DNA sequence: GAGTTGGTTGGACGGCTGCGAGGC
DNA sequence: GCCTCGCAGCCGTCCAACCAACTCAA
């Protein structure tokens, strides 16, 4: 017999494409060791390990890798009457099938159940664990989709007059379908009553009669929503089987702890028979939604099981230094590192490395890994990529590790593994996830996404991009920022070699894949990436994979619908502020909104259902005291108040906040394992309610509202304005001040007394405090917020004293550099640090930066160029103090031209992308560098890897050596790619630096900081930057020599004061 | 006031004007010396040596302190502080201050500008106003002594050597003084003679009309160096008691200019 | 796969050199 | 006959528009 549905993944295999480098041949002559091998082999696919030799299908008692699978090819391994019990179940996700009772005929589930699927239906699979360990399935049967169409409209489009009618309408249109993909389909597969609903947009929107139709498939449904009347409008048909079961069940959720318990009639659940079983568990169940409930208490996750995984690639074409592309059949994976912890301990329990060819581990790594407690690497060998890949997809199926993770996984690792399973070996991978077959498990494009069925996967890449900021997210720079570990690597190009060398050089590249693997493990188990996912999966009622890879309109669009029913509605299916920049020493107090966006939306009641367009919708209010008017977009809105109707969306937001607020008070006085799911917990609800205002400003996105969206940036705008018009007038005077704030009395500093507004942007203002001190700002800060906060605005806005400055630079709209009174710098849409400069100009702008901050000379001196015209710091000498800001440049330029400098100071390098023959444009420095290696130093050239250079000063030997004609295979004033050199050279002939190239990218660095000091004007900043620089001339060399046998004498430097003066004497009495 | 300040207006200003009016561009790069005896402006066309000594007697004002300064003519590599003099720069120009202030070698120069306005009063300029720091260090070689022969020519015959000049170093240039006051120069193709004598087109005045030499230039650039400068008539003054002999030409127009230029072989 | 930078092409502004020929 | 005045052509300098090149994922 078998199993009731066939198994799709392989448990027998006797024939396959045989791929394998010819290098593994290492009794071969030096000939016929290049290429691949590739052509179709009559053997079992086979695995080796530590001498032994198995076939990669076979399940028995001497496997090479742990098994979590009860079932294989059909065959049952379990123990001689393994039956658990099973009372409370963890749910992590749910899978949505369609299951016919003809096809689960043979299959002995009882009646209640095949009238869910008679003559089809729509199943919901909890995935999940027991407290045991053991994998567990239970089916939820009588779960229909439904939709509403408006009656009115249906019964004078269609003529329809009893619901039967529709039935047979839709029956109809599904029958006469193209291809008749729809077959079989009557009124049965439907059933529609009549109930009372009002459309969610608009305030007028009366209640009015619908058809709720209910369905048994979401292939029917997406189907009904676009062929079947396009002109009558419909609600809700966009709405998962998955979403149904969440929102239908009070309190159920999509990740947590369930119960099984008796039904409505004392219904039991009904445990599957091993041959009916759909997926990979230990025990499977049918049951109906009342025999579930929720288990309140248990909290703690379960003995779910990750893999942390990483492939190694190698190219196999013309040129083994390119980068590898799976449909290529030469270009393999050559090793997969797996490790394999338990996510509920965090304890590492398997190192497993899948390896083409022989492969020995260092003896230095295995002890490294036994020092530090870790399980003995098990390394699997094969003789071809289809084997290796083979067993890893057989490890994936039969342990079925619930997360996945890696670094690039997504964007790399899985792409091309399942580009070679797919286009290069056939194989059908849609009974590799959690179901025995027909399951999902596809990649696609936006960088990528995937989705396996019953499968999480999280690539650590996405989770750190997100939450650290960083100059590089290589896995290298990520380890030493965040870990603070100083690993080792192995270049692209490195591999090819030690892939040759033999089966200890392979195992180098073994040691460098697993510990790569490790350090992703540390990453996961600091970050702990799925309990926040999971916290998000539970507020926002939709399971972990749409988490991950849906959008965040999902998440409100769920939250939003689960209200929507609740109160009766159905969702139809789709200057002044700018800164004048400079610099300030008096202090700056930055005052922010807390979470503008969403309390401007519950402060005015807005939503779809509390908006008007129109004024005699409202001609039964009064203005002002029952809605607001507001002019938004040139168009006339109305929003009615909370008393008069409640906004949905202001519901959702207070309830939320709520929430938020009563977590947060519980933090500190919880255990430090509960802290952490709290602090989880809190953030899940920070970002669903910041995604609100977006929600409802996508076009063409779920239950989209311009209006509101308009509305809430418009009363932002205002509130700013407002805000800024109330400082101004409230306390342009100190004994204003002083008369709200009685401590400004101990704060008053020299000089006059001011406060304006100098900057806003979107939810945040500064107000510079002139003739105050920064002391007490921030404590008066604090009271000025909360007089304002509750003079101009209704609760829940509230303005927040967020900092002091001391000294402030506001370059630009979203730029600027300070330095907070608790002594820390602050930057803002400015990089100090850039990728392409040598350090010597990093270190030197960062030193110009922190000395206008930190000497109070150079401070006061720079704030006192805003007291004239950039243009009239050009005809007079600028002020006391900056001369030591200039001190800086004149020593930055001193150090260009001193002899005994480390030339390392200032190199820059760049890497040979390709073959210098194969580029189009010559002068591109490095390439300079590569033809003066291999020709003027007659050096190997570095083989497509990075050069190292510098830029040297014109002069004779360089002006020769130019004519590099052995490139084939302008000269009075070089360009800056023919002045590179090589640093070695450039250190052994004591070559003299080019002071113009680092002297120029220097104050151009410089210039894009102190342009806010000089009125934004680039040409004027570097000019008045140049003339710190003491200039010089003299005549050249050859020149003074002639002139000087010609009887001319020496006036200037060389020479005392009157031997200077009688020789002009001389010179004015011949020149007359 | 400044310690050291010069000032030209009036009568003083339009002699200086007149100076610069047939120099036209030929000095907006170059360096200003500055001393108790005047400004002296020195400049290299086609690497030549080219010079315009502006004595003290020639400013409205003219006072002096401390060392000699020196400024290169170019403010911020754009501006010159020479550019007032150019023929039509500034049309309404009435005075010019320079002030030079600080101490050595630390020393500004401010250029200040006033113009003609209505019934003739005088406005600062304020927006043309340029600042200049002096050399930190410099050199520069100068002519000194007295020419060995001084030879006077008119618009004429100095244009008439000019064109017998050689085109090239292809083919050198004599000059040369001979018995009884035959002044003649010469190359492979072209000659022309005048009669010099002591202090009619033929004739040249001159002040050591004794001295007979003969004396070559084999990389003649002076008729490109000459005209460039727009010499109309000047001085040709040997230097002959020197181990690279040189001649220098100084213009006896408006301008004062001269250039000097390094001879062959004696 | 998107931001920065060193090099190439192009047209315009400004000033000089050389030719032709008007006024004296 | 010859001094000097304007036009036509060449050159240098300059701003602008554009291009190819890194960098990265193994
Ligand atoms: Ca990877
Ligand atoms: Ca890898």
């Amino acid at each position: 017999t078998g199993p009731t549905q066939r198994h799709t993944y392989y448990s027998e295999c006797d024939e396959f494409r045989f791929i394998a480098p010819r290098v593994l041949d290492e009794d071969a002559p030096p000939e016929k060791r290049a290429g691949v091998h590739d052509g179709h082999l009559k053997r079992a696919p086979k695995v080796y390990c530590g001498g032994d030799e198995r076939d990669v299908l076979r399940v028995g008692s001497g496997g090479f890798w742990p098994r979590r699978s009860r079932l294989w090819g059909g065959v049952d391994h379990a123990p001689a009457g393994f039956n658990p019990t099973v009372t409370v179940f963890h749910v992590y996700d749910i899978l949505e099938n369609v299951e016919h009772a003809y096809g689960m005929r043979a299959a002995q589930f009882h009646a209640r159940f095949m009238d869910a699927i008679t003559p089809t239906g729509t199943v919901i699979t909890l995935l999940g664990l027991t407290p045991e360990g053991h994998r567990v399935a239970v089916h939820v049967y009588g779960t229909r989709q439904y939709f509403y169409m408006n009656k009115e409209e249906v019964d004078r489009h269609l003529q329809c007059r009893a619901p039967r009618d529709l039935c047979e309408r839709m029956a109809a249109a599904l029958r006469e379908s193209p291809g008749a993909s729809f077959r079989g389909i009557s009124a049965d597969h439907f059933e529609a009553e009549v109930v009372e609903r009002t459309d969610v947009y608009y305030y007028e929107t009366r209640p009015a009669l619908f058809y709720r139709v209910y369905v048994r498939s979401g292939r029917v449904l997406s189907y009904l929503c676009d062929n079947f009347c396009p002109a009558i409008k419909k609600y809700e048909g966009g709405v998962d089987a998955t979403t149904r079961f969440i929102l239908d069940n009070p309190g159920f959720v999509t990740f947590g702890w369930y119960r099984l318990k008796p039904g409505r009639n004392n219904t039991l659940a009904q445990p599957r028979a091993p041959m009916a079983f759909g997926t990979s568990s230990d025990v499977e169940f049918n049951c109906t939604a009342d025999n579930l409930a929720i288990e309140g208490g248990m909290s703690d996750l379960p003995a779910y099981k990750l893999m942390c995984f990483d492939i190694e690639c190698k190219a196999g074409g013309e040129d083994e230094l390119a980068f590898p592309v799976a449909g290529h059949p030469e270009d393999l994976v050559i090793q997969i590192s797996c490790l394999l912890y338990d996510l509920s301990t965090t304890a590492l329990e398997h190192v497993l490395l899948f390896s083409l060819g022989s492969c020995d581990l260092p003896e230095s790594h295995l002890n490294e890994l036994a020092a530090r407690g870790l399980p003995t690497p098990v390394v699997l060998e094969f003789d071809s990529e289809f084997e290796m890949l083979l067993a890893f997809m057989t490890l994936v199926k039969q342990y079925g590790p619930e997360f996945v993770t890696g670094y690039n996984i997504i964007n790399f690792d899985w792409p091309f593994l399942l580009a070679k399973l797919t286009d290069i070996y056939k194989v059908p991978l849609d009974g590799y996830g959690r179901m025995n077959g027909r399951g999902v498990f596809r990649v696609w494009d936006i960088r990528s996404k995937i989705k396996v069925n019953g499968m999480v996967n999280i690539d650590m890449y996405g989770i750190i991009t997100d939450k650290i900021k960083l100059s590089s997210y290589k896995l290298n720079a990520v380890a030493e920022a965040v870990l603070k570990d100083k690993k080792k690597d192995l270049s692209y190009r490195d591999i090819p070699a030690y892939y040759a060398a033999g089966p200890a050089q392979r195992g180098v590249i073994g040691e460098y894949c697993i510990q790569d693997s490790l350090l992703v493990g540390q990453l996961f188990f600091k970050f702990l990436p799925h309990l926040e996912l999971s916290a998000v999966a539970r507020l926002a009622g939709i399971n972990i994979t749409r988490t991950i890879y849906d959008g965040q309109q999902i998440r409100v669009f769920t939250c939003l619908l689960r209200l929507a029913d609740q109160k009766g509605f159905i969702l139809p299916d789709t200057r002044v502020l700018d800164p004048t920049s400079g610099f300030h020493v008096n202090p700056v107090v930055v005052f922010d909104f807390a979470s503008l966006y969403p309390s401007i939306i519950q402060a005015h009641n807005l939503c779809f259902s509390t908006l008007s367009l129109r004024a005699d919708a409202v001609a039964h209010l009064e203005a002002g005291k029952d809605y607001l008017e507001i002019e938004v977009g040139g168009r006339r809105l109305f929003f009615v108040k909370a008393h008069v109707r409640e906004s949905l969306l202001s519901i959702l937001l207070r309830d939320w906040l709520a929430m938020r607020k009563q977590i947060r008070s519980r933090i500190p006085q919880s255990s430090p394992e509960e802290a952490v799911l709290l602090d989880k917990q809190q953030a899940a609800i920070k970002v669903v309610c910041n995604s609100v205002y977006g929600f409802t400003g996508v076009q063409h996105g779920l239950l989209p509202c311009l209006h509101v969206a308009a509305t809430v940036t418009t009363i932002g705008r205002e509130m700013l304005l407002a805000t800024r018009e109330y400082v101004h007038a409230r306390w342009a005077a100190f004994e204003q001040l002083l008369a709200d704030f009685p401590e400004a009395a101990d704060m008053r500093a020299p000089g006059p007394y001011s406060m304006r507004i100098i900057y806003g942007d979107t939810d945040s203002i500064f107000v510079l405090c002139r003739g105050l001190t920064a002391a007490g700002l921030t404590a008066v800060g604090d009271k000025m917020a909360s007089h304002i906060s509750r003079a101009l605005f209704l609760p829940p806005i509230k303005l927040e004293c967020e900092k002091t400055f001391t000294k402030l630079l506001l370059i630009a709209k979203k730029k600027y550099i300070g330095v907070i009174y608790g002594g820390k710098m602050l930057i803002k849409g400015v990089d100090l640090v850039r990728k392409n400069n040598c350090a010597f100009i990093n270190r030197t702008s960062r030193a110009l930066v922190d000395l206008l901050f930190y000497d109070d000379t150079v401070s006061g001196a720079a704030a006192a160029l805003a007291e004239r015209p950039a243009e009239e710091w050009l005809a007079r000498p600028l002020p006391e103090g900056l001369q030591a800001f200039g001190a800086v440049l004149v020593d930055a330029h001193r150090r260009i031209t001193d002899p005994e400098r480390d030339i390392q100071d200032f190199v820059l390098t760049a890497e040979l992308s390709r073959h210098p023959r194969a580029y189009t444009n010559k002068r591109l420095a490095h390439l300079t560098v590569y033809y003066k290696l291999m020709a003027r130093r007659a050096q190997v050239p570095s083989i497509k890897d990075r050069i190292p250079y510098v830029i040297v000063a014109q002069t004779r030997e360089v002006e020769e050596t130019v004519a590099r004609l052995a490139a084939l295979r302008k000269p009075r004033k070089l360009l800056v790619s023919e002045l590179a050199e090589d640093p070695a050279y450039a250190i052994a002939h004591g070559v003299a630096l080019n002071t113009d190239y680092y002297f120029s990218h220097l104050l151009g660095a410089a210039c894009v900081t102190f342009k806010a000091l000089f009125g934004n004007n680039a040409k004027i900043t570097e000019s008045l930057l140049k003339r710190f620089i003491p200039e010089v001339w003299h005549p050249p060399d050859d020149v003074a020599a002639r002139l000087r046998t010609a009887g001319f004498g020496a006036v200037g430097a060389g020479a005392t004061a009157e031997e200077t003066r009688r020789m002009l004497h001389r010179a004015f009495d011949t020149l007359a | 006031g400044a310690p050291c300040q010069v000032v030209l207006q009036g009568a003083e200003l339009n002699g200086i004007l007149q100076a610069f009016a047939p120099l036209r561009t030929s000095l907006l790069d170059s360096l200003l010396v500055m001393g108790d005896r005047g400004i002296l402006i020195h400049n290299t066309i086609f690497g030549e040596q080219v010079f315009l000594p502006l004595e003290h007697s020639q400013f409205s004002r003219y006072r002096w302190r401390g060392p000699t300064a020196a400024f290169l003519s170019l403010v911020d590599q754009k501006r010159s502080l020479l550019s007032v003099f150019r023929a039509n720069q500034y049309p309404d120009l009435r005075r010019v201050e320079l002030a030079i202030t600080g101490q050595a070698p630390f020393r500004t120069l401010v250029q200040r500008i006033w113009t003609t306005t209505s019934d003739g009063e005088a406005v600062e300029l304020a927006s043309e106003t340029l600042m200049k720091r002096e050399l930190t260090s410099f050199v520069v070689l100068v002519p000194q002594g007295t020419p060995d022969v001084q030879l006077r020519l008119t618009r004429p015959q100095l244009t008439k050597v000019l064109n017998a000049t050689g085109a090239d170093s292809a083919t050198p240039t004599t000059f040369e003084l001979g018995v009884n006051g035959k002044f003649s120069v010469f190359t492979t193709s072209t000659c022309v003679t005048f009669a010099a004598r002591e202090e009619n087109a033929k004739t040249v005045y001159g002040e050591n009309t004794h001295r007979t030499f003969s004396v070559v230039v084999d990389d003649c650039s002076m008729r490109a160096v000459l005209r460039r400068l727009q010499v109309g008539g000047g001085t040709l003054k040997f230097f002959l008691t020197t181990p690279v002999p040189s001649l220098c030409v100084t213009a006896t127009g408006p301008n004062a200019v001269s250039a000097v230029f390094l001879l062959k072989p004696q």
